[PDB]
RNA sequence: UAACUAGGGAACCCACU
């Protein structure tokens, strides 16, 4: 349920549901993007 | 950017030798390639005819490991309202056999997950007209042969207020068996095999080659400009500076280059004992040997 | 009186030994001895070289009539 | 894609014999030695130490293809002799060699460090 | 939990015989559900019967009729002849009083022995004994055998 | 019919190269001593990496790639450690690898330089070569202002044959007959060719004669070392894994003639 | 592992191509699909 | 985009000498000076810190995503 | 108590042998 998008302009950590516009909060900027995930990210080092 | 079919070089290297026209095409500053140790020799039988052998121990260090950026883009659209949401068996029809649990509750993907052919990225659900299903599925996934990582996931508005997102997979290329690699001479050629260090030749110095091409490359194509760059590339590393390789230019002809090379004692036209890498035994044949620039094509 | 060529062509080679291996391979009863030899290809080799297969080549002349030859009746190019 | 694994130049899989014995049929007292996840680097140490002996009359080495990973070693002998003893005794020779050259480094590395 | 076989055609409604021996009247949105043409089913006599297999009636309140097998229950069989005239020819009968005439798909896992281990990866198949493994850090799906890997 | 008797010369011993002569040993023994230097010398180099935070202009590809070619000092470590395959512990262990954690955050208007220094071992004998108590650091990232790089990484044991972080040495220069006695390579014209350091003749020759009878022996070392190991102990090593390797090679030819008998 | 051969099952090749059946469309030494006498297919990559 | 670890061909670590050799540069030494003063004896080694363009400076000219 | 598929056309451009 609560989605965190990150904006392109200010880098503000943006809650916002589902079907409400891609609009920062604070500034206006139509531009988000998704937040690193949570799963596990492991890599060999070859 | 979120381009579409972007391929970035990990280690991209200015040539050792250059023309003075790469300081205003901006070669200097975006490179596209990498200076290479490379033999001109028939080692093995698997650079003939226009094919190369490649350094394993290379290519593990990095050696022309590049990274393949696919930009994935998709709308919602009111008309039939598509929405971005992760669908579920229950009340969606049209669902393929992948793991739809690697969306996120807006039905897209994060950055950072790991993703294969045929992988939901983007959940999309477009309502039927008119029970069991009440959505239709048209969730986009990726290339059925491409792997790889999600980078980036930008999501806003287009030009009709509808709702957009561009998700950017990345995919990290090594160097592998056909894998087609130029000179700066049209001398193109796949991978043909790939030797590890102690399977590759060696000079007496411990160097091995990184790219080893066929002699049978040079004759019917006359590049001599591809061995004039190899000794001048030769001479530039040993000295420590950049070769001019502007071509109308009586300042530098191959008997000065040779004994600049001569003067780093080395021999004077390039060549250079090699030993071969299984047995130890120096080849009979003196193997013309130095740096010159490739590029992953 | 059979007028055609007494050797068996390569096109007939070819299909006599694709048919006699789809033959095999469909449970019919070997000709000849089988060494533990499995697949049907080279059964029908072996049956071939034996000249045992069951098989009647019918040469179809082009004014209409045809020529009946057995696989055993012609000449093996190898 | 098709890139194999990096450990299976040296890792036996589950199944497989790191060294088979087969007889050459053609000529007597011959055979070979199929050697898996070995390289050139063993090849051929055991094929010189095998040439300086003089009951074999035949030693030889190949990797049949450099995409797999093992080694085929072909030695013929004498007829009072056997290549499985040839192969044996080099691989013994090659042993002692190795630990005498490893004593003599150590001795060396001392008298280097102690001046 | 109930299925069926229409025997009459109507402009609104279905009339379907299900295993009652009664004739149902229920409206056009019924569901569909995959036939199981590779079932088996046993006779009195313990016998093998399958889909389009004639089988006769020995028992219950219709025996003495023949039939045609074609689709087939954990405990009943439907039956066919063209003689009959009732319902089109569809029938039920029990099986018995005739005779014949994975949670690990998705989950993110570590391989924990042999010679992959150590390498994260996400079940894409999985089997009681075999898994396809998605490793996160190359481009390979591999098979890992389910006794190596820990899910985490 | 039996083993050579060499000898060892060491003409140059430092911390970062080895410089020797082996004589009275054949040229395949010699040529497979240096194969194992490059290939089949065990050390410690990072392979596991578990990136928590990267918000750096370089993917987490690439910094595991780098992170895996940052070399650890490996000496007498090494040969304690169990290669991770075979140690029956379920995650990594103390006794198969070691543990290094990074957690570098930019917060300065100034570039942060994300080096060695800042890749924290759990062991105080596997560290980076350039943590050694001069030199430079290896430079993994740069980050500016905002930028963070949080990693738990685990350095195991292997050798160069399965990856080149695991080549011990930077370069194995080998020669033999350095005056082509033997002419085993054949200049079409030997005046231009520069003398060997190694060579024994005066400015007036170019080439030794002719030796028919002559084999090679006395092989020249020169084993420089990315100082994971000492190259003392890199050529040590080698000849201690060389040994095991034809041991392994015989413990199972006697099984399989014993078997076969 | 991709393109396939259709093989006759005999009594000379049934063990082998049980095990190729077994094994399955996941490992590559497999088989995708069984084709029954009278046309049946059935496939491989979902396990039955 | 950054120094390369080790140099591709022989392996030698390059990785710690970028920032010593723009100290260098900076001396006023010449580029064979400065190679020789870091050690680089080998060519192999030398084109690695010659021919390197350090893009990732240029990279840190933009702002991140998230800060 | 595993309900099992893929989707159009027309033009242009680029690359490859
Ligand atoms: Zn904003
Ligand atoms: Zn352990
Ligand atoms: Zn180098």
């Amino acid at each position: 349920q609560p989605m965190i998008y990150i904006c392109g302009e200010c880098h503000t950590e943006n809650e916002i549901k589902s079907r409400d516009p891609i609009r920062c909060r604070e500034c206006g900027y139509r531009i988000m993007y998704k937040k690193r995930t949570k799963r596990l990210v492991v890599f060999d080092a070859r | 950017r979120m381009d579409t079919l972007a391929h970035v070089l990990y280690y991209p290297q200015k040539p050792l030798v250059t023309t003075r026209s790469m300081e205003y095409l901006r070669f200097r500053e975006l490179p596209a390639g990498i200076n290479s140790i490379v033999a001109i020799a028939s080692y093995t039988g698997y650079n003939q005819e226009d094919s190369v052998i490649m350094n394993r121990s290379a290519v593990d260090r990095g050696f022309f490991r590049s990274v393949f950026y696919r930009s994935y883009k998709e709308q919602e659209s009111k008309k039939q309202e598509e929405v971005f949401e992760k669908p579920t068996r229950e009340t969606c029809q049209g669902m393929r056999h992948a793991i739809y649990d690697k969306l996120d509750d807006d039905g897209l993907i994060a950055p950072g997950v790991r993703v294969s052919g045929d992988d939901v990225i983007i959940g999309k659900t477009v309502t039927l007209p008119e029970r069991r299903y009440t959505k239709r599925d048209c969730s986009t996934f990726l290339r059925t042969s491409e792997t790889g990582i999600v980078d980036q996931v930008m999501v806003t508005l287009n030009q009709e207020g509808y709702k957009f997102c561009k998700i950017r997979v990345r995919s990290v290329r090594i160097p592998q068996i056909g894998d087609k690699f130029a000179s700066r001479h049209g001398q193109k050629g796949t991978c043909g095999i790939q030797y590890r260090q102690e399977d590759m030749p060696f000079t007496c110095e411990g160097i091995t080659p990184d790219i080893i091409i066929n002699p049978h490359a040079i004759p019917s194509r006359m590049t001599i400009g591809h061995l004039i760059e190899c000794l001048q590339g030769k001479v530039s590393a040993n000295k420590g500076e950049i070769g001019d390789a502007t071509p109308f230019n009586d300042a530098v002809n191959v008997q000065k280059i040779s004994n600049l090379l001569s003067d780093y004692g080395y021999h004077l036209r390039g060549n250079e004992v090699l030993y071969n890498g299984f047995t130890g035994r120096k080849i009979t044949s003196q193997i013309f040997i130095g740096p010159t620039y490739y590029q992953r094509l | 009186k059979r007028i055609t060529t007494p050797y068996m062509t390569k096109y007939e080679r070819a299909r006599v030994l694709g048919t006699r291996a789809l033959q095999i391979a469909m449970c019919a009863p070997v000709m000849v001895e089988l060494e533990g030899e499995t697949d049907p290809l080279l059964i029908a080799m072996k049956e071939l070289k034996a000249r045992k297969i069951p098989i009647i080549i019918r040469r179809y002349l082009p004014d209409g009539s045809y020529e009946d030859w057995g696989v055993d009746e012609l000449i093996i190019s190898d | 894609m098709n890139a194999p694994p990096a450990f299976e130049s040296f890792l036996l899989f589950e199944g497989e014999k790191k060294i088979t014995i087969n007889k050459d049929t053609k000529v007597p007292n011959a055979c070979l030695f199929t050697i898996n996840k070995e390289d050139h680097t063993l090849g051929n140490i055991i094929k010189s130490q095998l040439l300086k002996d003089p009951q074999v009359l035949f030693a030889g080495y190949k990797v049949p293809h450099p995409l797999e990973h093992k080694i085929i070693i072909r030695v013929q002998t004498t007829p009072d002799y056997s290549p499985q003893e040839a192969f044996t005794n080099a691989i013994t020779d090659l042993i002692s060699e190795l630990s005498l050259l490893e004593e003599r480094f150590r001795v060396a590395i001392k008298d280097k460090q102690e001046g | 939990q109930t299925v069926g076989v229409i025997v009459r055609l109507e402009r609104e409604t279905f009339q379907v015989l299900n295993m009652y021996g009664k004739v149902v009247t229920v409206r056009h949105q019924v569901t569909r559900k995959k036939d199981n043409r590779f079932a088996v089913a046993l006779d009195s006599e313990q016998n093998n019967i399958h889909v389009k297999d004639i089988v006769k009636v020995i028992d219950g309140p219709h025996s003495g009729r023949e039939g045609e097998i074609r689709h087939l229950f954990r405990s009943f069989a439907f039956l066919h002849c063209k003689k009959l005239v009732e319902n089109g020819g569809m029938f039920v009968c029990k099986t018995r009083h005739l005779v014949l005439a994975n949670e690990l798909i998705g989950q993110t896992v570590r391989i924990s022995q042999g010679p992959y281990k150590g390498y994260i990866g996400v079940v894409k198949d999985a089997t009681e004994s075999t898994a396809r493994v998605e490793l996160h850090s190359t481009c390979q799906t591999i098979s890992v055998d389910r006794q190596r890997l820990t899910t985490v | 019919p039996y083993a050579n008797q060499p000898t060892v010369r060491i003409t140059e011993l430092t911390d970062e190269n080895v410089k020797f002569i082996i004589e009275n040993t054949d040229l395949a023994v010699a040529n497979s001593i240096r194969r194992v230097f490059i290939a089949e010398v065990p050390i410690i180099a990072i392979d596991w990496v578990q990136i928590d935070a990267n918000s750096s202009v370089l993917h987490d590809e690439f910094i595991a790639h780098r992170l895996g070619l940052i070399p650890l000092t490996s000496d007498d470590i090494v040969d304690k450690l169990q290669y991770s395959r075979d140690c029956t512990c379920e995650e990594f262990c103390p006794e198969c690898s070691v543990e290094f954690t990074l957690d570098v955050r930019c917060n300065e208007d100034q570039t942060r330089h994300v080096t060695s220094r800042d890749l924290i071992s759990n062991s105080p004998r596997v560290i980076p070569v350039t943590s050694r108590n001069e030199q430079d650091d290896i430079l993994i990232v740069k980050l500016r202002k905002g930028q963070e790089l949080r990693l738990r990484a685990y350095a195991k044991k292997g050798f160069g044959k399965e990856h080149a972080k695991w080549n011990p040495t930077a370069g194995v220069a080998f020669e033999y007959d350095p005056d082509n006695a033997l002419r085993h390579t054949v200049y079409p014209k030997p005046e231009e060719w520069p003398k060997s350091e190694y060579s024994e003749l005066d400015e007036d020759e170019s080439q030794a004669p002719y030796d028919p009878n002559g084999k090679p022996e006395r092989f020249y070392y020169n084993v420089e070392s990315c100082g994971s190991l000492r190259p003392e102990t890199i050529v040590l090593s080698a000849l201690s894994g060389l040994k095991k390797k034809l041991s392994d090679l015989q413990t199972q030819l006697s099984h399989e003639i014993q078997s076969d008998v | 592992a991709n393109m396939t051969f259709a093989e006759i099952v005999t009594p000379f090749n049934i063990d082998r191509l049980q095990e190729l059946v077994r094994r399955g469309n996941s490992q590559y030494p497999g088989a995708k699909y069984i084709i029954r006498d009278n046309g049946d297919r059935i496939d491989l990559r979902f396990h039955p | 985009m950054i120094i390369p670890v080790r140099c591709f061909t022989c392996g030698k670590i390059v990785g710690n000498k970028w920032e010593a050799y723009l100290g260098l540069l900076q001396a006023e030494y010449t580029e064979g000076d400065a190679l020789d003063a870091l050690g680089l004896k080998r060519y192999c080694c030398r084109r690695m810190l010659l021919a390197h363009v350090d893009l990732i400076e240029k990279l840190l000219n933009y702002a991140p995503l998230e800060k």
